[PDB]
């Protein structure tokens, strides 16, 4: 019923997988380029589904990934994100491991040169990573400079409530406005941020972040709207 | 929905052969979702084969599995005595989950007769109304057995339960009871009572009886 | 290690219900769909119903579609299954199981519970009359006659399984050989 609508499926599922998606007594299969319908999903908030990975080998069906698909939705944008459970081992043959991992960031990306030309804009919304949703983005754009910074907080890790330093607003090959920039923590580089922005009006941010901690590189999915 | 026909449904092999169990599906089913369990009697079931060819952390390497398709296979190249149990297949790969109804696998040994014996009925149950006679089979293997009652030389029908012990754990044997169901009035009203035994390590038929009263 | 210990199960009848608990010890819980199958009297196994490891998606045979209710606490380690509306055939041995993976299906049942017995019947809590099977190289036993349900202890020595009689009482005979010149029951 509300928008995004839509979200293609294209990261999340590589060509010739098979993705199974289950919640409650649903279970729906997608392929690569398939459409996820998020309209019908909460706004504002993580949507969560189990899923299972197969793809045939030697003309049987094998399992390649099980765990539990998130997806935040927006009006303008929507991010998919991976909590794996059990991962091929390396041999046929399925291993307990724990990773997360952003999937697709999607929506109705904002033009380059159709960005506001002056205006500070103040984006609000949510930081979340592996087994913890309840991180809080704060995220301001000054179109004037085409400069955005902002910053994650009351993520339960406390090494990944970092700041999204200062960076630019360039145009990608599809001529959308993305910001690619540098993660600081207690001013120290910790990484680095994507995020693009979303909506005729520049109404809303997407991306994710990728944050260096004493136990590896940790994954955190970004989402944000103005009011 | 996909069923798993298992065959055949007894399968009666001595230590030392190798058995081959089957499993048959209505459909093809991946090779990575289909399982063995084995389950003996007063246990849970234990996995023994997981994706059709993989043993599971215990499980000898005596038992193996193959197939693919509509046609899977477990193989035991050399029964120990342990290996005496309940098979069943499952598959995995598709809602809902289904299991075949099982393969029962029986340590064949050699003929062993039954010792027959009969019991009257206690006083105390001639007072709540009704006399149960019981016709025991003792030891004896194997598990094929015919029981017919006799009630003043009128063969009785429909008023015998019976019961059967699993496989013995040493002698590898099974013992039977049969159980007359009768009126205290009917009880009273006869005389002789016979449990007649078929068995193949018998020549002839053996007969138990009481007289009512006497002895 | 890894133990899955079922309890709740006992005796209803017709309509009634019972609240199945299974407590999972040994392994990382949330990890791992979880499953019900049961085990009605001399038959097979029957799948009846799985939850994975998120509690996020749920499946039953149709046969309980409506009836039964799965459900877990991955902070307690504990599975759950509701059954409403209780029928005579639901009358089994239930397992609590752990597959090797989160999904609801594509994994094995790597582990299995001890079980825990659910009956659904009138009978009412009775109890065993034990007659004297005398004896006439001899043979002698007890009658453990119209008994409530199962089970039943009697301490060469061969104890019957119980048969159901057409009154839906049990019945089972405990009998022991002894020299010819020569019933711990309940
Ligand atoms: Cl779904
Ligand atoms: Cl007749």
């Amino acid at each position: 019923d509300k928008g995004l609508q839509s979200l293609t499926l294209d990261q999340s599922v590589r060509k010739n997988e098979k993705l199974k998606l289950a919640a409650q007594g649903a279970e729906k299969t997608y392929g690569n380029g398939d459409s996820l319908n998020t309209g019908k999903l909460k706004n504002d908030k993580v949507s969560r589904f189990d899923f299972i990975r197969q793809i045939e080998v030697d003309g049987q069906l094998i399992t390649l990934e099980s765990g539990e698909f998130q997806v935040y939705k927006q009006s303008h944008s929507a991010l998919t994100a991976f909590q794996t459970e059990q991962i091929q081992d390396s041999s046929g043959k399925m291993v307990a491991k724990r990773q997360f991992r952003i999937g697709d960031i999607a929506g109705e990306h904002t033009s380059f040169d159709k960005l506001p030309e002056g205006g500070r804009a103040t984006y609000r919304g949510t930081a979340f990573g592996s087994d913890d949703a309840g991180g809080k983005l704060t995220y301001t754009i000054d179109f004037a400079a085409k400069q955005g910074n902002g910053k994650i907080e009351h993520l339960k890790s406390p090494e990944l409530n970092v700041d999204l330093a200062a960076a630019d607003i360039k145009p990608d090959g599809k001529r959308h406005a993305v910001i690619s920039g540098s993660v600081l923590y207690n001013q120290a580089e910790k990484g680095s941020y994507s995020l693009g922005i979303f909506g005729g009006k520049a109404q809303e941010v997407a991306g994710s972040a990728e944050v260096k901690t004493v136990n590896g590189i940790r994954h955190i999915g970004l989402a944000a709207k103005q009011l | 929905e996909i069923v798993l026909t298992q065959s055949p449904g007894t399968l009666s092999l001595s230590p030392g052969e190798r058995a081959t169990l089957s499993c048959r599906a209505s459909q093809s089913v991946s090779s990575s979702y289909l399982a063995w369990y084995q389950q003996k009697p007063g246990q849970a079931p234990r996995l023994l084969i997981y994706g059709t060819s993989n043993r599971a952390t215990g499980i000898p390497d005596r038992f193996s599995g193959s197939g693919s398709g509509t046609d899977f296979t477990l193989t035991v190249s050399r029964l120990e005595p342990e290996d005496f149990a309940v098979y069943y297949c499952q598959q995995y790969g598709s809602s809902p989950c289904s299991f075949g109804q099982g393969t029962k696998l029986e340590l064949k040994r050699t003929v062993a007769a039954p010792s027959v014996f009969i019991f009257p009925p206690s006083d105390e149950q001639l007072k709540s109304g009704t006399a149960s006679v019981v016709c025991l089979l003792n030891n004896f293997y194997p598990r094929e057995a015919k029981v017919q009652w006799k009630v003043d030389n009128a063969l009785q029908s429909g008023n015998s339960q019976e019961s059967v012990t699993e496989q013995d754990s040493k002698d590898s044997t099974y013992s039977l009871s049969s159980t007359l169901t009768l009126s205290k009035a009917d009880y009273e009203k006869h005389k002789v009572y016979a449990c007649e035994v078929t068995h193949q390590g018998l020549s002839s038929p053996v007969t138990k009886s009481f007289n009512r009263g006497e002895c | 290690e890894v133990q899955l210990v079922e309890s709740g199960g006992g005796l209803v009848q017709p309509g009634g219900s019972l609240r199945l608990s299974c407590a999972a010890s040994g392994f990382t819980f949330s990890s791992y769909a979880m499953s019900w199958v049961r085990q009605a009297p001399g038959k097979g196994l029957e799948w009846v119903s799985a939850i994975s490891g998120s509690g996020g998606s749920s499946h039953y045979t149709d046969s309980v579609k409506g009836r039964f209710t799965i459900s877990r606490d991955n902070s307690k380690n504990t599975l759950w299954l509701q059954m409403n509306s209780l029928r005579a055939e639901d009358t089994a041995i239930y397992y609590c199981a752990k597959t090797s993976g989160s999904y609801y299906y594509h994994y094995e049942i790597d582990v299995w519970g001890q079980g825990t017995t659910v009956t659904v019947s009138s009978a009412s809590t009775k109890g065993p009359s034990v007659f004297p099977l005398a004896p006439s190289t001899a043979a002698l036993g007890c009658l453990v006659k119209d008994y409530f349900p199962e089970p039943v202890t009697v301490s060469g020595v061969h104890t019957f399984p119980a048969v159901l009689q057409s009154s839906g009482l049990y019945s089972l005979s405990s009998v022991v050989t002894v020299p010819s010149s020569s019933c711990n029951v309940n």
